[PDB]
């Protein structure tokens, strides 16, 4: 309709005089509208960076893409924009922040759904695995302020009830959530934020990943990439170092040179 | 100047049907649209047609219910009203433009030229 | 690629034994998964055009941006004097 | 005389399907893409057209492994060696 | 949650 | 209360992300980037026309006091 | 429309300690706050709580001597006042909203959409 082709381009262009005109007297205006890509106000004033529309919208109930819009902006890094999100009564009511990918898969009330059916990134991405993998340094500390964690993937080997039954379901969604969580966990933007030794920890990952890209033939040049982002990542808190204290604090751990 | 004469309008029970037309006069009409001003208020789009035949309905409220059409070769604008709420009555006007732009998905009567007398249509409920 | 085509060889039922034993004789499901694909395409392939370094005409956009809204502002708080400038007279 | 401006275009059709076999997370999207509406018949296509990154990517080696190793799934975390290994053990039983 | 506080709630 | 090495830790952590922070800036400007401030001009624009209009509608209703 | 009524307030001497409590009817109160109207100026905040248990206080004043708190699952907002001043002496109203955003962590009272009465806290020295 004419007044959802003007509340979308008031979104996407962040008219605030007319997006909040439209949320207060329109009766008869459905926030939910969609543009040619399937993407509602939210998504739109969200990939343009619209804090003040974002708020706008958020105001309004029943308001849709709640999940898939702090993805979004996690994805571009708009902090600002990922904070009036996080501020949204199903992040701040619920724990979908603390729950894990696959209990988040568990869950199915599609609200990280981009569209009728989808969502923008892979179903096993979460906000804080997703935020890793972008390197935002400060959208992983709110998350992680949160109580966000990246669960680790269990063995390639391993024999429990999840991991046989995923593998015998689709072994191809599972293969590729292993390597978006160990993508997450091989980020500097989560190793430095999350363990209080980020050097021991990505060591230990350094190790990991690579004993996967022998294991995992096909992805090998994944896993391989990640283990040398631990790689450098150790080499530059090491490159870091100013006095000899922070030096043989970094080699020794806590003269075994450990 | 394209010439618009309403007609159509009239007194109809609430939850009727009315069919308003519209005769224009002039070639550089590539735009018209239907327009209501209920008394108090300020006049407000009700639907839109290009030559084309793509069309743009005002809210909600008139969508399903409401129905823009052009005979086009015969130049003549038509609206055809169904299922009138006493909130339908009102003033309505056709209108008439050679060229709108990006503003025309908004249904906007101050984006329109050329105006006709308007048509008075009461819905009695 | 070269490896793929040597599986491809083995996939068919007909070669079976070794040539020396050989001798003893409303849209479709399809159409919806399409359409994810597809939208998932168009996206990303913006995001990656939008990864792409900006040009000099796209920063001259943005010059002209602050350009017309100069003239518009300007002429704005030109408004605000004249509507005051009238005001004195009636007062 | 213009073979590098088609040549440059065929390209451009080679690594828009590896873009789009990319793109593909389940399994269901894989098989839509590699067997078209299992019949690999836009494998066969793309190795048929020489387009080689479609056929080398990821997404369809392991659909290309899951058929290689039909019964042998123990077999395929196996070592060389031990591929070797049974090489021999067949080639000595082989009548 | 962070492991470590660079920064008591501001 | 922490020990020596968490110290450590903690100033080489905190020198790691500021350090990290300045290398994304150094970073080659995208197209989103710029696109992000094209948007900001926009909101902006919208804002400051409307504001400019709040004061001619406040100056028509002072005539009609006047 | 959430109901909010305010309890706990009278009149205490300078030093001494009040808890006021916020009945809260309705469930859209994700948000709530503690705000405070001394005679003769605005209102303004003093304390917010989320849902979560995050809080934020106004200026450094009240820090460490006004504590926020709900019983959440009870549907009730606590504010624990210790070592009153008489300054202190004000309107006391809570507020509560579904929303707010990026400015919750202001405490402003123009970002909270449903109020209470309000309760008169008079602090004697
Ligand atoms: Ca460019
Ligand atoms: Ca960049
Ligand atoms: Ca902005
Ligand atoms: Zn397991």
């Amino acid at each position: 309709t004419a007044e959802e082709e003007r509340f979308l381009d008031a979104a996407e262009y962040g008219n605030i005089p007319v997006v909040r005109k439209m949320l207060e007297e329109s009766k008869t205006l459905n926030v939910n509208c969609v543009d040619y890509m399937g993407q509602n106000a939210l998504q739109l004033a969200v990939g343009n960076e619209h804090l003040e529309v974002t708020e706008l919208l958020l105001k309004k109930e029943n308001l849709a893409r709640i999940g898939d819009a702090l993805l979004l902006a996690i994805s571009k890094g708009y902090v600002r924009i990922v904070e009036a999100i996080l501020n949204h009564p199903g992040f701040a009511a619920s724990k979908r922040l603390t729950l894990s990918p696959c209990e988040q898969e568990l869950q199915d009330d599609d609200f990280y759904a981009y569209d009728e059916d989808g969502t923008r990134f892979s179903p096993d991405i979460t906000p804080i695995i997703l935020a890793a993998h972008c390197q935002k340094y400060e959208v992983v500390h709110m998350l992680l302020m949160k109580g966000a964690r990246i669960e680790r993937p269990h063995d390639y080997f391993c024999k429990c009830g999840d991991c046989m039954e995923k593998q015998r379901h689709d072994s191809f969604s599972h293969s590729r959530s292993r390597i978006n969580a160990y993508k997450g966990l091989a980020s500097p933007a989560y190793l430095s934020l999350s363990s209080e030794d980020p050097v021991l920890t990505a060591l230990e990952l350094s190790n990991e990943l690579a004993k996967l890209a022998n294991i995992e033939k096909e992805f090998k040049n994944d896993y391989r990439k990640l283990s040398m982002q631990c790689k450098d990542f150790v080499v530059g808190v090491l490159d870091l170092c100013r006095d000899s204290e922070e030096v043989e604090a970094i080699l020794n751990g806590d003269a075994s040179l450990s | 100047q394209v010439q618009l004469q309403e007609s159509g309008g009239g007194s109809v029970q609430s939850g009727g049907s009315l069919r308003l037309s519209c005769a224009a006069s002039g070639d550089k009409n590539y735009y018209m649209g239907w327009f209501r001003q209920a008394p108090g208020k300020e006049r407000e789009g009700v639907a839109a047609i290009k030559s084309d035949g793509e069309t743009r309905y005002a809210d909600s409220s008139v969508t399903g219910r409401f129905t823009i059409s052009q005979d086009n070769a015969k130049k003549t604008l038509y609206l055809q009203m169904t299922s009138l709420k006493p909130e339908d009555t009102a003033m309505y006007y056709c209108a008439a433009d050679r060229y709108i732009g990006t503003r025309w998905k908004y249904v906007r009567p101050e984006d329109y030229s050329y105006w006709g007398q308007g048509t008075q249509v009461t819905v009695s409920s | 690629f070269a490896r793929s085509k040597l599986w491809l060889s083995y996939f068919d039922d007909g070669k079976t034994l070794p040539p020396p034993f050989s001798l003893v004789p409303q849209p479709t499901r399809y159409q919806q998964i399409m359409k994810r694909l597809i939208k998932r395409y168009v996206l990303k392939a913006q995001v990656d055009k939008e990864n792409d370094e900006v040009n000099e005409g796209e920063l001259k956009e943005i010059k002209q941006d602050i350009s017309s809204l100069r003239y518009e502002l300007l002429e704005d708080k030109s408004q605000a004097t004249e509507e005051l400038a009238i005001l004195i007279h009636k007062l | 005389e213009f073979k590098n401006d088609y040549r440059k275009l065929s390209m451009q059709c080679k690594d828009f399907v590896v873009g789009v076999l990319d793109l593909c997370r389940d399994s269901e999207e894989v098989e839509a893409i590699l067997n078209g509406d299992a019949s690999l018949s836009r494998v066969k296509l793309a190795i048929k057209y020489e387009v080689k990154k479609f056929v080398a990517h990821p997404n369809c080696q392991q659909q290309l492994l899951t058929i290689w190793y039909e019964n042998l799934s123990g077999l395929r975390e196996q070592t060389i060696a031990i591929k070797c290994l049974v090489v021999l053990v067949v080639a000595l039983g082989l009548p | 949650g962070p492991a470590f506080m660079f920064n008591t709630s501001l």
